[PDB]
RNA sequence: GGAGUAUGGUCGCAAGGCUGAAAAAUUGACGGAAGGGCACCACCAGGGGUGGAGC
RNA sequence: AUCCCUUAACGAGGAACAAUUGGAGGGCAAGUCUGGUGCCAGCAGCCGCGGUAAUUCCAGCUCCAAUAGCGUAUAUU
């Protein structure tokens, strides 16, 4: 029963981290990404 | 019983009802 | 990086021996050896597995 | 043991500011004139079972007659996946037993205003035979409905956000068989967890109440019985406001244990008028006797009589919603926040949390005129654990 | 950002302190709020062990990062008044 | 005396059965991994369905 | 100095001197709060006490002994206040060792591990592993021996490795508190070395810990060894020709 | 030998990586001009 | 700049309760009697277990 | 008064009269984490059984650039 009971809760819990971290790290490349884009294009016009 | 134990390794004080 | 690290990050960590009461029988296999074992092994069961086969 | 308080009187007010503040109480003399029932009633020893839950490291020790309980609180850890459940994301069962007479707002006001000092998450879910969704006779206690949309947005005046707030039901339920019983199981998530509540400042006249929102529920009845309540309603409240929306929720029935029986039967109402100016609503709200069997056209009118009673009343927050209101502004940071009630608004109940907070040691209250606005000073506690990354 | 070279910050909350693996991108970016504008930026402080030092609500230069996230534009250069790779190094402590 | 003196066996991080008593791991919690899908049980709900 | 666990240290701690002794544990990799024995050199670690409790993000100083005697630097630890409880989940590594008793291809049995097969029936199914790195699955009790038993590993292991079981014992902080009452005066409890340095026991020191030069031969191994039966029966272009 | 293999796969992946680069400035370039 | 392929957000629909748990067929439903085929879950001829004591 | 110029006497063996700033790379455990059709791979690793007056270990790892100077960010030219 432990050995059941240890292993959902291992694959539920290293999914939830896996799909938090990914939406994390999308999410801060997508807002730099944009800011750093946009700046070299307000660069480039100068 | 063993599930709850599992849960609440580090749980301490609790309601102590002398009923 | 590798100049973000300091001499005691760059530290090696040593190599625990075999125990004096049990130094009779051979040395303590670590990853290495045990990979030098099962690569003869493999290679030996290669061979068998074609010349089986022929 | 070191403080001493007594009576029956604002119990789970005293528990909760007892494990907000630190300070071991001793409650003695519960039921000293019942002979036939002395001693804790089930609701209570239900929400001593729920808070020792919730919390760790609190001692809890009711006596042999009942009367007497002691309690040294701990920590607020809430749903920790080492000590209190299997998973950080997992919902703390409690189950109240079938002898609970006593609305299930009982159990949430005091768990919603504790949540917001916690260390993780609370997640707690109320299953049980005896978890009654609805409003009840009994102490006259909120509904699910009027609980969410009269009191959670004060936690979003007070900068505890409800984006973060998720107080769901599962099934609905009424009391059934006398006042007993129930059936319809919820849960809350906090996720929300604040270091110190924003001092805040309601002094400003919340003027023109602006509209009426409304839900009126029905489990185990006839779902006309809604709308029949709506068009009493909206009949009283036409010659003051165009715009009174209520919104009808119809459930078939909720099963318990004796084998399992339909119990709850029942439908209420509740109103929620809000104010143009700011966070401000009163709310009201009035359910069927459960033996009664009275006509919802006299329960939409009793409703609309209450909410136009609290709307001449109040000065800015109801009295239903004045305790946990103010005892959140004790509980923010080393400032004055001020607070504008009504004359007609001050209760015993905010007369006693007022010296229960002057025994615990928080600072007294200023009361000058404007209904008067009074005035607290916070004693900058806030919530004592916290993963401070 | 604005028309300086360096920007000043509040550290609101590393985001990413709970990444499992120790030199992760996500692990080093952290969400800071610009005093002069008001914008929350991401930036990277240059190394794990030295993200201890970047306490919650502390006043951080921050430099743009010229060469896991690609896109991340600025680095965390000083730490309320102290050099970040100075604290690493271990010549001065934090002011707090 | 207690850091004086010598340390458990749980507290020593390599316990061989020479150190403990006998059924000793019957009074401990400990967590460890295990290897492989066990083997679901037939349970009514199960063979109902 | 480093600064060992469980000797006792006076911490400055907002009004508060107070000396407590502590345990010094890192995050392991993010996953548990495993249990150091020392302090890392030039390192933050998690420590854990039991004093009054403080609002967290509370800076504080950290020292040994109050004298003016002390030749350099009184000040030992600084750090900053993380988080307050009670019950914390520190955990230390233990790590049960036998030696194996016959070795098969596959199944060994192993003998110097545990005394009963309550405790293997206890133990059924953990996760075994030698010290060259091969795993393996505690499968069954051994019945004639009583506290040997039967574990399936990857591959074949030999008899003079070591087949460790590495499970995670849980460590309390002991629950001393000593106010440093200066102006009134005060007991200091002392440290570890004071102690063995003051009543004559000396430090305990383990040969078989000790690390040593290990002198490895070179690995030679013998030569293919082809059966009877199977090399009179492959054909000509190969059979095996050998003087 | 291996230590110079072990250069030349590193120059190899620079020269990669800078091919795309040019490539896509060169296509980017291009595409304005079809547009 | 064009064309694909993904990833994560945002929005819109889905997302309103004559309600309150446990048919098809000119082709379908069920049989009976007669006659076949097969079977160490049948007959026939034998053999062998288990079942008595202990682990 | 100082500095300068004159100037008797001391004033070098590395464990010092104690060269720095960057970049690239190798080697390591009875340690830890993750993936999976055994022994593999990846991220990495101040954290190892004991031990802090204990240890003498890659004993001071290898290479490149500038060197009393050197790096980073942004604007850029």
């Amino acid at each position: 029963f432990i050995r059941r009971e240890q292993l959902r809760i291992k694959k539920e819990k290293d999914e939830a981290y896996e799909k938090k971290f990914k939406r994390i790290i999308a999410e801060i490349q997508n807002e730099e990404g944009r800011a750093a884009n946009e700046y070299a294009r307000e660069k480039a016009a100068r | 019983t063993i599930l709850v134990e599992m849960q609440r390794r580090n749980k301490v004080g609790g309601i102590i009802d002398r009923r | 990086m590798s100049s973000l690290r300091h001499a005691i990050q760059r530290r090696a960590h040593k190599e625990r021996a075999q125990p004096l009461e049990r130094q009779r029988l051979g040395i303590l296999e670590k990853k290495k050896d045990y990979r030098l074992r099962a690569r003869d092994y493999k290679k030996k069961q290669a061979v068998l597995k074609s010349l089986r086969q022929k | 043991e070191f403080l001493r308080f007594t009576g029956h009187r604002a119990f789970t007010q005293r528990l909760v500011l007892a494990t907000l503040y630190g300070r071991p109480i001793h409650i003695s003399k519960i039921r000293s004139s019942s002979a036939t029932n002395p001693g804790l009633a089930p609701h209570e020893i239900s929400f001593l079972r729920l808070l020792e839950s919730v919390t760790n490291g609190s001692i809890i020790d009711v006596s042999y007659s009942g009367t007497t309980i002691t309690y040294q609180p701990g920590l607020i850890t809430g749903t920790v996946p080492g000590m209190n459940a299997s998973l950080s994301s997992d919902a703390i069962e409690h189950v109240i037993p079938a002898t609970n007479t006593r609305g299930i707002t009982y159990f949430l006001i005091p768990l919603a205003l504790l949540a917001p000092f916690s260390k993780a998450h609370l997640n707690v879910r109320f299953t049980g035979p005896g978890v009654i969704t609805s409003a009840t006779h009994g102490a006259r206690d909120l509904s699910i409905d009027t609980f969410r949309t009269a009191v959670l947005p004060l936690y979003g005046l007070f900068g505890i956000p409800p984006a973060r707030i998720e107080l769901r039901v599962l099934q609905r339920s009424c009391a059934g068989p006398g006042g007993k019983g129930g059936g319809g199981i919820v849960e809350m998530r906090f996720a929300s967890q604040v270091r110190l509540p924003k001092t805040l400042h309601l002094n400003r006249r919340p003027g023109k109440v602006r509209r009426i929102r409304g839900v009126a529920y029905c489990t185990g009845v006839a779902a006309s019985h809604n709308n029949r309540m709506i068009t009493a309603a909206r009949g009283v409240l036409n010659q003051l406001v165009s715009d009174v929306h209520i919104a009808a929720q119809y459930d078939p029935a909720p099963l318990v244990a004796e084998q399992k029986k339909k119990t709850g039967i029942g439908f209420g109402l509740s109103l929620v008028a809000e104010t143009s100016a700011e966070g401000v609503i009163y709310a009201a709200d009035e359910v069927a006797p459960p033996e009664g069997g009275v006509v919802p056209e006299d329960i939409g009118e009793k409703c609309a009589y209450q909410l136009l009673d609290v709307i001449a009343q109040g000065g800015c927050v109801m009295a239903a919603s004045a305790p946990t209101v103010l005892t959140l502004m004790a509980m923010g940071s080393e400032d004055v926040g001020r607070l504008r009630l009504g004359r007609r608004v001050v209760s015993p109940e905010l007369l006693e949390l007022a010296r229960d907070l002057k025994a615990f040691g928080a600072a007294s209250w200023g009361i000058r005129d404007a209904d008067l606005i009074v005035s607290v000073k916070g004693t900058g506690v806030g919530n004592v654990g916290r993963k401070v990354a | 950002f604005g028309g300086s070279s360096h920007a000043k910050g509040i550290v609101l909350e590393k985001v990413g302190v709970e990444a499992k693996q120790p030199n992760s991108a996500i692990r080093k970016c952290v969400r800071v709020q610009l005093i002069k504008n008001g914008k929350k930026v991401t930036a990277f402080v240059p190394n794990d062990g030295c993200l201890n030092f970047v306490d919650e609500n502390d006043e951080v230069l921050l430099a743009g990062f010229g060469r896991d996230i690609p896109g991340v534009r600025f680095k965390v250069v000083k730490v309320s008044g102290v050099g970040l790779l100075a604290l690493w190094k271990e010549k001065k402590e934090k002011p707090r | 005396a207690e850091l004086v003196a010598k340390r458990a066996w749980t507290l020593a991080g390599e316990a061989t059965a020479a150190d403990r008593p006998v059924n000793s791991l019957l009074g401990e919690d400990m967590e460890f991994d295990h290897v492989g899908k066990p083997v679901p049980v037939v349970t009514e709900e199960v063979s109902e369905s | 100095k480093i600064l060992k666990t469980g000797d006792p240290l006076i911490f400055s701690l907002g009004w508060r001197r107070f000396q407590t002794l502590p345990i010094y544990s890192i995050w392991d990799n993010r996953t548990r709060n495993r249990m150091l024995k020392y302090t890392p050199e030039h390192m933050h670690c998690f420590g854990t006490f039991w004093g009054p409790l403080i609002a967290p993000n509370t800076s504080f100083c950290c020292f040994q002994s109050f004298s003016a005697s002390n030749p350099g630097f009184r000040i030992a630890a600084t750090g900053t206040v993380l988080s307050v409880d009670e019950s914390t989940e520190i955990v230390k590594k233990l790590k049960l060792v036998g030696t194996p008793w016959k070795i098969f291809k596959n199944t060994a049995f192993i003998k110097d591990m545990f005394n009963s097969s309550l405790e293997i029936a206890k133990f059924e199914g953990a996760a075994i592993r030698t010290v060259s790195g091969i795993r393996g699955q505690i499968k069954r009790a051994l019945s004639k021996p009583e506290g040997y038993f039967r574990a399936t590993f990857e591959d074949k292991i030999l008899l003079s490795d070591i087949v460790i079981l590495k499970a995670w014992y849980p460590v309390k902080p002991k629950q001393f508190y000593n106010p440093a009452t200066n102006l009134i005066g005060w007991q200091s409890m002392r440290l570890t070395g004071e102690i063995r340095r003051a009543e004559n026991i000396p430090t305990p020191q383990n040969p078989n810990s000790t690390y040593r030069k290990i002198e490895r031969p070179e690995r030679h191994f013998n030569p293919l060894r082809v059966p009877k039966n199977l090399a009179a029966e492959l054909p000509f272009k190969s059979q095996i020709v050998q003087t | 030998r291996e230590k110079l293999k072990k250069e030349l796969a590193e120059i190899e992946e620079r020269r990669r990586e800078k091919q795309k680069k040019e490539k896509k400035e060169f296509w980017e370039r291009e595409g304005k001009k079809r547009k």
